[PDB]
RNA sequence: GGCGACACACGUGCUACAAUGCCCACUACAAAGCGAUGCCACCCGGCAACGGGGAGCUAAUCGCAAAAAGGUGGGCCCAGUUCGGAUUGGGGUCUGCAACCCGACCCCAUGAAGCCGGAAUCGCUAGUAAUCGCGGAUCAGCCAUGCCGCGGUGAAUACG
RNA sequence: CGCGGGGUGGAGCAGCCCGGUAGCUCGUCGGGCUCAUAACCCGAAGGUCGUCGGUUCAAAUCCGGCCCCCGCAACCA
RNA sequence: GCCCGGAUAGCUCAGUCGGUAGAGCAGGGGAUUGAAAAUCCCCGUGUCCUUGGUUCGAUUCCGAGUCCGGGCACCA
RNA sequence: UCGCCUCCUAAAAGGUAACGGAGGCGCCCAAAGGUCCCCUCAGGCGGGACGGAAAUCCGCCGGAGAGCGCAAGGGUAGAAG
């Protein structure tokens, strides 16, 4: 890497809905990230929360007993 | 406004009542 | 809505119900669009009316709450030119 | 700070930025306001980060939103048409659904006019 | 800065899962990681490279390292393009600094991407690298929305040693990749 | 089944484009009409539509009934918005043998066009015009924003 | 055969020199005014440029062929 | 090559005893119109052909400069 | 039509005619010049947000079909690009 116009590149901090990400290594250390899906909520990790298909199921179920 | 039927405005327009013009006098 | 309800005419509910405890199924003409459909009624093919004619329709599960007269449209388009 | 999806609100109020969010507002919002315990009439520009993760993960967990959502809607409509039902007519030929007439103006759902002669 | 822990995270479990899977006589014919090469084609920018020197400002600080900026190959009509003007950056990562904007990418980017199901795997290119793009440049940690004029994504690519998708599929799932199966 | 069609075109309208304005809370002042096959107080369940229970009245004697604007207070801070609610997704209530075509209503989500409208063109001379709610006729329910009436607050301007 | 001009919305003309965005009058369609039509007013739609090649980054535009159209010429014999 | 003449908002472009920029059909807004057109009231860097230079100061002084006119000229 | 350049006619050296067949020039470039150092094309398939037959990016195959300021020819990547 020539040596003037570059970003540092320091051992950095991270967070998010998680704890650390404590790779780090990064340009301006000490960031706050929203939140993941890996740190296992969202997809990976899988949650399947709030989780759909009851459309097709629901007219069915309540229906012919109601 | 008088068309808004979630507000107290729309639903006295409408002559209905609910949570947005419950009945309490 | 209903709900305390279900409302089904009994002409073809019992010729339906019939067809699901005889072992055979088969091609039932109906004027009443005003009935629901499914469980029993699924798989069996009904020829609904749109006041002109008997159209037949396929029944499957996602067809499930809907009246009748939904699958059979009363009138005709094409476009306009 | 950034609640479900991205949907960064800011400043003004707190329970009316919640609606710039898909799937929320009024009734929704004004709800998850004292089911976290957070003051309806702070603005979101100031409060503590905690509150935010607190009322990020209610308000995303509680219901789907705006990516879900909206694809679920339109998977319900995916559905009412190619079934063959009318109500997905109406939708197929862009016309109106529920109720209403079509031999004048529709044009919310009709587009803008296209005029031709007499 | 030589540690990085998706570096260490190859060696000691993504190797040896790698030969125990394939099988491998020698110790180089197990798939290495060569040179994540990030691109953003703007077209966005044409006339304006005022709009490109905050461009590439963006990407050095979320690489650690600014782009060069490729030019226009030939002359085209039917959108603008004189055969001068600057078509896009391109920045060419490798050895370590790869390695930890590939942690990173993997740990945050694609989580704060909308919605994001997994990544698609068909997109390996058959000869077993696989590229794959970002449709805007704010899921990364190091950009802070109040900085961002306007949104433009970018194209990965991400070269193995791998000689089939096969092998390449596997080298990148073990190291964390999510997949859309 | 259709009269409810939909590339379009015209008349009559309603709701608006917002800060003399919007919303939420509390506090007030009308008239005319209707109803013991009906109006239904008050009690309870439900966010609510409404459902149970149930008292009074052939009705200046009980019920529809809350009048609304207004008022007082606080909230919004000029933003396609706490403006505006069309459209659509989902969930229900009620009438009715039955709400697919074609009912009205309630909740949740969705929130469109629209930032005072070309040429043109309508109404009104005072308790009128604007604006604000209320009743009946028909009627099972209802597409009533219509029609026939009721009072509330209340301008401007006529040289000629 | 010969030399010159042309071929573009429905009609009549621009634009082609000088490459990059096709204009004008009528006509047509929707609205207005009138009892009504006309006139008049407010809006709109509509050409790939005879054709096939070629040149350029790009062709109504520059070049080549062919197809029409008008025009001038065809004398000593 | 010469002599000089014509050099401005969007158009004719009008205005050089040095200190400041202007009108008409235009363009828009307003009355006026049932037709349009007169008439009437308001708003437009146009850094005035270009650059160094001279005094407070320069549409306005000097050297080059740039573009255009009849009129001269010349052309192995 | 008249001078200049390229290709054929031209009969494997040169040259060679016709109111024979076809096309170009009357410029251009202060870099499009000298030198030193590097670099290698078109195209095809596969991959990749906005990217489309085509903008840029990555992989493999690609000996010259690209480029060489403009006509053709000769030439040229072991460079003339
Ligand atoms: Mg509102
Ligand atoms: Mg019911
Ligand atoms: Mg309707
Ligand atoms: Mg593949
Ligand atoms: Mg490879
Ligand atoms: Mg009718
Ligand atoms: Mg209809
Ligand atoms: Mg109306
Ligand atoms: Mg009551
Ligand atoms: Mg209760
Ligand atoms: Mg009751
Ligand atoms: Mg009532
Ligand atoms: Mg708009
Ligand atoms: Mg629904
Ligand atoms: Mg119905
Ligand atoms: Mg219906
Ligand atoms: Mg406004
Ligand atoms: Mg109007
Ligand atoms: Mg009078
Ligand atoms: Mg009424
Ligand atoms: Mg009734
Ligand atoms: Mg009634
Ligand atoms: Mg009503
Ligand atoms: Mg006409
Ligand atoms: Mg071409
Ligand atoms: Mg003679
Ligand atoms: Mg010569
Ligand atoms: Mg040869
Ligand atoms: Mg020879
Ligand atoms: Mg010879
Ligand atoms: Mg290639
Ligand atoms: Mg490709
Ligand atoms: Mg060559
Ligand atoms: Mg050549
Ligand atoms: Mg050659």
């Amino acid at each position: 890497m020539k040596e003037g116009i570059h970003p540092k590149l320091v051992p950095a901090r991270i967070i998010c809905g998680c704890g650390n990400v404590i790779e780090t290594y990064s340009t301006k250390p000490e960031i706050y990230v929203e939140v993941c899906s890996k740190c296992h909520p969202f997809y990976t990790g899988q949650q399947r929360f709030v989780d759909t298909e009851g459309r097709v199921e629901r007219f069915q179920r309540r229906y012919g007993d109601s | 406004g008088k068309g808004d039927r979630r507000t107290r405005r729309g639903k006295i327009w409408r002559g209905t009542y609910g949570k947005y013009r419950p009945r309490k006098k | 809505s209903l709900k305390k309800g279900v409302f089904v005419d009994d002409h073809l509910l019992e010729k339906v119900l019939e067809l699901n405890a005889k072992g055979e199924k088969r091609l039932i003409k109906t004027w009443s669009r005003r009935s629901t459909i499914v469980p029993e009624m699924v798989g069996h093919t009904i020829a609904v009316y749109n006041g002109k004619q008997h159209v037949p329709v396929y029944i499957t599960e996602n067809m499930v709450g809907h009246k009748l007269g939904e699958f059979a449209p009363t009138r005709t388009y094409r476009g306009h030119g | 700070a950034r609640i479900a999806g991205v949907e960064i609100p800011r400043n003004k109020r707190v329970d009316v930025a919640l609606t710039y969010i898909y799937g929320i507002g009024k009734a929704r919002a004004k709800e998850a306001l004292e089911k976290t315990g957070i003051n309806p009439a702070t603005r979101v520009k100031d409060l503590t980060e905690a509150e935010v993760v607190r009322l990020r993960e209610y308000v995303e967990n509680t219901w789907k939103l705006e990516g879900e959502l909206r694809a679920e809607v339109a998977a319900n409509i995916k559905r009412l048409m190619d079934i063959g039902c009318y109500r997905g007519l109406r939708h197929r030929r862009g016309l109106p659904v529920r109720g209403q007439r079509t031999r004048t103006n529709a044009r919310t759902r009709k587009g803008p006019r296209k005029t031709v002669a007499a | 800065p030589l540690d990085v822990a998706l570096k260490r995270k190859y060696y000691e479990e993504v190797r040896p899962e790698l030969i125990r899977r394939f099988g491998y006589q020698n110790v180089w014919e197990v798939p290495r990681l060569e040179k994540v090469v990030i691109n953003q084609g703007l077209g966005e920018a044409k006339e304006d490279a005022r709009i490109l020197e905050k461009a590439a400002q963006e990407l050095a600080l979320i690489t650690g390292q600014k782009p060069a900026v490729t030019r226009a190959k030939k002359s085209i009509s039917n959108f603008k393009l004189r055969k001068g003007m600057p078509i896009g950056l391109r920045v060419t990562l490798r050895r370590d600094r790869m390695w930890i904007f590939l942690e990173k990418l993997l740990n945050v980017a694609l989580p704060r991407i909308r919605d994001f199901r997994g990544l698609n795997p068909n997109s390996f290119d058959g000869r077993g690298n696989y590229n794959l793009g970002l449709r805007e440049q704010l899921i990364f940690p190091e950009i802070t929305y109040d900085m961002v004029d306007a949104l433009r994504g970018m194209d990965i690519a991400v070269v193995t040693t791998a000689e089939t998708d096969e092998e390449a599929r596997a080298l990148l799932e073990l190291l964390g990749f999510p997949f859309r199966k």
